[PDB]
């Protein structure tokens, strides 16, 4: 389970809109591990590695 | 996955 730290716009090409504060579930990494493939609310796609952090 | 780099965290 992790929680966004910073909005972040999609710029399309499968990534996702995140709100700071919005709880995200993570399935994986790209091979480089600057992005990561999240689910939340509104959907499923890429987000900044860091954008985000583990909760609880 | 993007094959850009992300912004960096404000």
């Amino acid at each position: 389970l992790f929680v966004a730290l910073y909005d972040f716009v999609a710029s399309g090409d499968n990534t996702l809109s995140i709100t700071k504060g919005e709880k995200l579930r993570v399935l994986g990494y790209n091979h480089n591990g600057e992005w990561c493939e999240a689910q939340t609310k509104n959907g499923q796609g890429w987000v900044p590695s860091n954008y985000i952090t583990p909760v609880n | 996955a993007p094959t850009y780099s992300p912004p960096l965290p404000p």
